[PDB]
């Protein structure tokens, strides 16, 4: 199963039409800033395909 | 207020065999990922193995070839069978899982205590 293809799955806002966004900031879920640390209250905004 | 468990260790030599039991109560519903970790005395906690929500498995470089992680079809109690034990395996295992809170069903991550094995 190819794993190259990827997609955003965690973004703080919806997309206005014809708007691209390729930022790579860990999505904060809790009330503590991620500061580049994934794990608790922090999720990577992307997810791949199999 | 106990949400996970770790047991199944023992005191067996290098080359011995035994089965581990990470009993997850409702991870099928929770559908969050699972990781096996271990700690060695005097050293910080180190990664051991990972299993995802879809059944993709991954093993550490110091454990690849002999460790076998598997997930139940029902009644989540994930197994980490160890075989061909080596003296480097003396450490304490632990689990980690995520649970619902604020509605979102992973946000609260929670760790079990852990169970130690001494390999001679």
């Amino acid at each position: 199963g190819n794993y190259n293809y990827l997609y955003r799955l965690f973004r703080k806002s919806n997309l206005k039409p014809f708007e691209r966004d390729i930022s790579t900031e860990i999505y904060q879920a809790g009330s503590t800033p991620c500061n580049g640390v994934e794990g608790f209250n922090c999720y990577f905004p992307l997810q791949s395909y199999g | 207020q106990v949400k996970l468990e770790e047991s199944g260790g023992g005191s067996v030599q290098a080359g011995g065999s035994l089965r581990l039991i990470c009993t997850a109560p409702g991870l099928t519903h929770n559908n969050c990922g699972l990781d096996w970790y271990r700690r060695a005395p005097g050293k910080e906690r180190e990664f051991v193995s990972s299993i995802s929500a879809d059944g993709t498995t991954s093993y550490a470089d110091s454990v690849k070839g002999r460790f076998t992680i598997s997930k139940d079809k029902v009644e989540d109690t994930v197994y980490l069978q160890m075989n061909s034990l080596k003296p480097e395996d003396t450490a304490i295992y632990s689990c980690k899982t995520a649970f619902p809170y604020f509605g979102n069903s992973c946000v609260l991550d929670y760790w079990g205590q852990g169970t130690s094995v001494t390999v001679s």
